[PDB]
Parts: C-alpha cells; structure tokens; sequence
C-alpha cells in the first residue's frame, strides 16, 4: 500500500524560509532513494533533489541549489525539504516521489550494493498528493472589480459577451455569481492570474443575446471573504 | 587420479592499492559489492583445490557438489594437460 | 537545467495511434537508457508508464511503448483509450546523476468535433481608466482540443510584457475557455493605434484588435 503523503505547505515571504516533509509507510523506506519534484501553476514537472537510502549523498537541481536542502529521519519514515532566501518564482506544487530500485540481475543471482543496498532503477514508481508552496509579498487585501461592457461575441447568431474583472487581491479565492445566482446558463468565471505584485486578478464572463440588452439586467456579485469584501456591479452597454 | 579446481573471482583496483568486487553475504543467489586496500585495472582472486577421484567425471562431480556446497557458479574452463577446472 | 523538448500538445480519435517526442542531448538523453515516461491524470498524482527507454512496469497496458535514437526518445501509445487522456512528461539520467523531465504534452482523446475558438476582445473599462490604470481583456471560449498559444500586438508590433494567460479550462458545455490579459498605463492604451489579440489553435489563428475610439 506504498504511500506518500507530504505537509507543511503554506504561504512565505520571498527571502524567508520553511520546511515540508513527507510521511511514508507500506514499504521498508530506508532501502529507497528519495524526490523532490516541483510543478510551478500550469508549468511542468521539475527535479529539485534527490537524497539515498542511508541519508549519506545528496543532489539539488542547479536552477534551486542554495536555497533548498533534502533531508530524511528514517527512525520515523519521514523526508523533509528545507527551504531558505525563497524567491517568488519558487511557487509551485511540491511532489515527494520514490526511487524505484533494487538487486541487479546476472543470471539467477541478485547483485546489492555497497552494505547490501538497492541500486537505482532510474525512475520514480510512488508519488504523494503534493503539497503547496505560495512565496508572496502581498498583505491581505480586497479586489476592485470593474464592468467588461457587452461587445459582440458570435458575429452572427445574435450572441454578446460582458463580464467582470476581478483585480488585485490577496488571497485566494473569489466567488462570483450573477445577478444573485439566478443567472447561470452561460456564465464562465476563470481561474486567477498572478502579477508581479503578488496580488491575484481573474474575470467572470457571461455569453447572452443581444437582444436581451437594454431590457434585461446584470449583476456580478464577487465576494472575497480573506477581506470581508462584498461588491456587486451593475454591467451595462456603453455608449461609444 | 587427482584433478585441480581454481575458484576466482573478479576484481578490480588502481604502497596502497584500493580494490572492490561482489561477495555472497548468506546465500547463494545474493552477492553484494565491497571495498577493501591494502599495505585503474580489472583483475582475478584465484584460490585452488585438488579432490582426488579417477576419472574426469567424478571429479566434474565433485566440483560442482562443491560449488554447491558454497555460493560458487558461473564458466567452467578445463585444461587436460594440467587436468585443471576453472569457475568463475 | 532547461527542459528535455515535448510538443506542447497533440491528440487522436479513440483506437488512433499516436507518438510523443522527447528532444535532449548527449548528457542526457543519448548518455544512458534510462529514459523515463510518466502520465499526469486531472487530480491524480503523476504515473510511470514506462522505463529504461521501452520497458513498462507490471499492470500498464502493452498499448504503451517507447523509443530511442541518438538525443531523442519517444513514447507511442497504439490504441488510444479515453483514459489516456492528460500530461505527458519525459524524464532522462543526467551524467551528473541528476534527473531533468520535459516541458510535457498535453494528450487529447478526442470525444467531440473540433472547434475554433471564439474571440473577444474588451477595451478597458471607462471606470479602470479613471482610477488610472488600464487593461485589455482577451476572451478565449468554446474551442476544442483545450489548448491554445497567445500574442498581442501593439498596432503592428508584438508585445511580451504585461501579459498573463489563463490554462485552458472546460466550460459547462464540455467545450475550452481561457483569458488573456495586457496591462498597459492609460497613456500607452491612446498612444497606439490599435491593439491586437492573437490566439492560435491547432495551427490556425484568429484575430481581434481594438482601438482607443470614443
Ligand atoms: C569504496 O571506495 C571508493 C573509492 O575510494 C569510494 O568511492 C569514492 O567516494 C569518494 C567520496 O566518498 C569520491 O570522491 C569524489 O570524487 C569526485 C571525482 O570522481 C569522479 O571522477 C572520477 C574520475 O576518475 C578518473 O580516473 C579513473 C581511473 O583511476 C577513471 O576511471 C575515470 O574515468 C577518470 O579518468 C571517478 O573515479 C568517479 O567515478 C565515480 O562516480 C561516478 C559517478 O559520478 C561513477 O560512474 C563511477 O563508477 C565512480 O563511482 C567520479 O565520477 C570528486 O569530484 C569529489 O570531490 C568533491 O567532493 C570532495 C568531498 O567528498 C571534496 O573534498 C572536493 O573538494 C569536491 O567538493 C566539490 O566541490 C565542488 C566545487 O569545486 C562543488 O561543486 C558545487 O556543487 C554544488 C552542488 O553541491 C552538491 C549538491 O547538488 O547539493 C552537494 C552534494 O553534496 C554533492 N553530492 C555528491 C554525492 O557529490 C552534489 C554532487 O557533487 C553533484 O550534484 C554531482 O552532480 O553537489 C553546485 O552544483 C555548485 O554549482 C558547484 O560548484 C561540489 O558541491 C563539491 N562536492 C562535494 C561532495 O562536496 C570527490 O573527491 C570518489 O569519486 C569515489 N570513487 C569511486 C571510484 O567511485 C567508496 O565510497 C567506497 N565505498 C565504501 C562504502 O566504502
Ligand atoms: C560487482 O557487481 C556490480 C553490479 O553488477 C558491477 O557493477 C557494474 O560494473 C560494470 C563494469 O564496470 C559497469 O559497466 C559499465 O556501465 C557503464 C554505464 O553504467 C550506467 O548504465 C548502467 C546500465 O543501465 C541500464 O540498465 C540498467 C539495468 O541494468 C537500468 O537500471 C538503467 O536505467 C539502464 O537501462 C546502469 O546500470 C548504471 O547504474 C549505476 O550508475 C548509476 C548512475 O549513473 C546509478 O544511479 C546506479 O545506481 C548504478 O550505480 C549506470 O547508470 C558503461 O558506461 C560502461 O562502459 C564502459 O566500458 C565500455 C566497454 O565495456 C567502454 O566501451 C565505455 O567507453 C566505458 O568505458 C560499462 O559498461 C556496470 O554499469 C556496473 N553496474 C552497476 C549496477 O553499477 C561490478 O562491476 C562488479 N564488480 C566486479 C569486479 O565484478
């Protein structure tokens, strides 16, 4: 029942520090080589480091040497990853993966290595749920929402779109409803974007018929409970 | 008639010679590697026998009722002249 | 440190065959049969498919298998299931005993007719220009396979600073959506002519543009 469960995510300060770990248990965790692996929002996978059995011989990726540092208790099957001088780019999902490995074969007879242990077989075979790591310098704040005015969505077939822009706030998440959530056939609301202020901005869409504008009214009702923040916007048509 | 039987292994190195190679550790069908100096080029541990039979079978017999009586395996190279086995 | 080379995306009907490459070099790729594949399922945490270049762990499909020549690997999946639907990731030994994975493929099967992305563009708001500041919104919706690259241009020439794309994501009608977005200082938005949002899918690019006009 190989698994591996990691913790200690959570929000830091780009510079600063903070250590996660990962819990394993049905396997024999001193006899395997252990991961770090990344994967930044949207982005790809990413080897951070990689520690053996006994603890004795370490590797850090060279796009993150000198600001993380692996580790391993195996009187408790724990791994642990070290972090310092955080940079904002760090952000990522943390992913504590296994080294599968073992005996080599020559003819019917297993080769160990040094003090009987597993050689490496190069790929990782346990994976953990991951965990989050959020470097921000942004103190909790409230979003501004203004109004995306109707423009013409489907050229033909009579279809507008207007919507919401949710920006700058801290943290996540925001809720957004319209008209009270009674509006719902067509409505989209996006995942956020980060900026390089640390602070959050996403939007809200919603695709209606053009004929419906003028006499039907719309609502976006964006919530940011980290702040207490309530706001509704009325979206109408704009002149020129 | 009595034949002869060298038993080696493998070996390799670099006064303080540094050398390494793979040894049963309890059974049989497991070996693990090792370091080991004393006071870079492949090389061979040899260590010879001599059970006395009469002809070159019961010697083949009792060669391989050795090999079985310790993790020993692996080719088997015989020169009559000298009427000398070769594990390794 | 940078990335063994994938293809961004690529995708097939149930039962098709299809190919994924993994570009590296000589330290990695081409130094050592150790090349790893593993797939990412919406939620679920990576998996290997295969190993040591073409070898496939005990429980995967014989649908999956892998290759290799000189710097390059590939994985080929015969036969497209629904499940194999996800992200795909090489993975190479350096000579440095360090592990590097490839920018990953996004893998489409196919369960619906394809669709161009419908695009909108929105000026910024009359409201966000008076609290000085200026953004353009790029709606991106109702496209089929999910997955889409963006450009902007500011009158003919193209921009790269102040942009933030949005990941693909479903709607409620199964179909992709994304956002972009261009900041700009209200200065900047009536100094251009024009401004463009460009989105290509699957090799084919649409266009809009709007014009700081009263
Ligand atoms: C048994 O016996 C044996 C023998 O004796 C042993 O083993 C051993 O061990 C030892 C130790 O322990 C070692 O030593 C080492 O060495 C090295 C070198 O070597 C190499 O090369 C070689 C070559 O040779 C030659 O010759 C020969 C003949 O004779 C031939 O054969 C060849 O070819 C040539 O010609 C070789 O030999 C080797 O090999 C090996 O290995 C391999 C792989 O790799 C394999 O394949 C094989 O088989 C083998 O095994 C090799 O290769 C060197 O280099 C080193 O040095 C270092 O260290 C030390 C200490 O230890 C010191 O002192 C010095 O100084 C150094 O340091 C360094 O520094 C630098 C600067 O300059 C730096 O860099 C940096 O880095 C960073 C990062 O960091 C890191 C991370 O990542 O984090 C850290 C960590 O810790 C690490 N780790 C390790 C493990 O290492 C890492 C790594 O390094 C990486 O990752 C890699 O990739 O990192 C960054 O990056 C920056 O940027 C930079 O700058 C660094 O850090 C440092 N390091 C440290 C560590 O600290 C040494 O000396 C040797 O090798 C061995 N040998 C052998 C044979 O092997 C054993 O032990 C025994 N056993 C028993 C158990 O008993
Ligand atoms: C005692 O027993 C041990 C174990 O059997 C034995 O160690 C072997 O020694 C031989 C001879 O020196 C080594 O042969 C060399 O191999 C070099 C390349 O090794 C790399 O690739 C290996 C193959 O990997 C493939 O297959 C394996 C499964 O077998 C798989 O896991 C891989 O993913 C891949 O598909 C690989 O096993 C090996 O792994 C070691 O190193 C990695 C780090 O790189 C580490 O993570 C592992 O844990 C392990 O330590 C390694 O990755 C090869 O380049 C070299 O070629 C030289 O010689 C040829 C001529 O033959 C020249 O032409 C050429 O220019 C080179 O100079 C050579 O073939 C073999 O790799 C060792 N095996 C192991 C497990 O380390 C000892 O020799 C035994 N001792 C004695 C004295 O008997």
């Amino acid at each position: 029942q190989e698994q591996l469960v990691e913790s200690g995510g959570g929000v830091v300060q780009p510079g600063g520090s903070l250590r996660l770990s990962c819990l394993a248990s049905g396997f024999t965790f001193h006899k395997y080589g252990m991961h770090w692996v990344r994967q930044a929002p949207g982005k790809g996978l990413e080897w951070v480091a990689l520690i053996s059995d006994d603890g004795m011989r370490k590797y850090h990726s060279d796009s993150m040497w000198g600001r993380v540092t692996i580790s391993r208790d195996n009187s408790k099957n724990t791994l642990y990853l070290q972090f310092s001088s955080l940079k904002v780019e760090d952000t990522a999902m943390f992913f504590c993966a296994r080294e599968a490995g073992g005996p080599i074969w020559h003819d019917d007879v297993k080769y160990y290595d040094f003090n009987d242990g597993y050689y490496n077989y190069h790929y990782m075979d346990v994976w953990g749920k991951g965990t989050t790591v959020t470097v921000s310098s942004a103190s909790t704040k409230g979003p501004s929402v203004f109004p995306l005015a109707p423009s013409s969505k489907s050229t033909s077939g009579g279809t507008a779109a207007l919507g919401c822009l949710v920006k700058d706030y801290f943290p996540e998440p925001v809720t957004v409803s319209w008209n009270s959530g009674a509006l719902t056939s067509g409505v989209h609301t996006f995942p956020a974007v980060l900026q390089s202020s640390g602070l959050y901005s996403l939007s809200s869409v919603v695709t209606v018929p053009s004929s419906s504008l003028g006499t039907q009214t719309y609502i976006c009702n964006v919530n940011h409970k980290p702040s207490n923040t309530k706001v509704d916007k009325r979206v109408e048509p704009k002149s020129c | 008639t009595t034949f002869k039987l060298a038993a080696c292994v493998t070996l390799a190195c670099t006064r303080v010679k540094h050398c390494s190679f793979n040894i049963t550790t309890d059974v049989k069908d497991r070996k693990q590697k090792v370091n080991a100096t004393f006071y870079l080029y492949r090389l061979i541990s040899c260590q010879t026998t001599t059970t006395e039979a009469v002809d070159a079978a019961t010697a083949a017999k009792v060669f391989k009722q050795y090999a079985n009586d310790n993790g020993i395996d692996g080719e088997w190279t015989y020169d009559d002249a000298t009427k000398t086995f070769t594990v390794t | 440190q940078s990335a063994l080379t994938q293809p961004a995306s690529v995708s097939g009907s149930p039962g098709q065959t299809i190919t994924i490459s993994c570009q590296g070099t000589s330290s990695d790729v081409g130094g050592f049969d150790s090349v790893s594949w593993y797939q990412q399922s919406p939620g679920k945490a990576p998996k290997v498919m295969v190993f040591d270049v073409s070898h496939r762990p005990s429980g995967i499909s014989n649908r999956f298998s892998g290759s290799k020549s000189g710097n390059t690997a590939s994985l080929t999946i015969s036969g497209l299931h629904i499940e194999d639907e996800g992200d795909y990731f090489c993975s190479s030994l350096t000579d440095r005993s360090h592990r590097i994975f490839g920018g990953g493929t996004k893998v489409t099967v196919l369960g619906q007719p394809k669709a161009a992305p419908s695009v909108t563009l929105f000026p910024p708001s009359s409201e966000e220009l008076q609290a000085n500041k200026a953004t353009l919104v790029c709606l991106i919706s109702d496209f089929y396979p999910g997955a889409v690259t963006v450009a902007w241009k500011a009158d003919s020439s193209p921009v790269k600073a102040g942009v933030e794309t949005t990941t693909p994501s479903k709607q409620s009608n199964n179909k992709y959506a994304a956002s972009s977005y261009l900041s700009l200082t209200p200065e900047q938005w009536k100094s251009h002519k024009s401004y463009s949002c460009q989105v290509t899918h699957e090799g084919s690019t649409v266009e809009k543009t709007v014009a700081p006009t009263e």
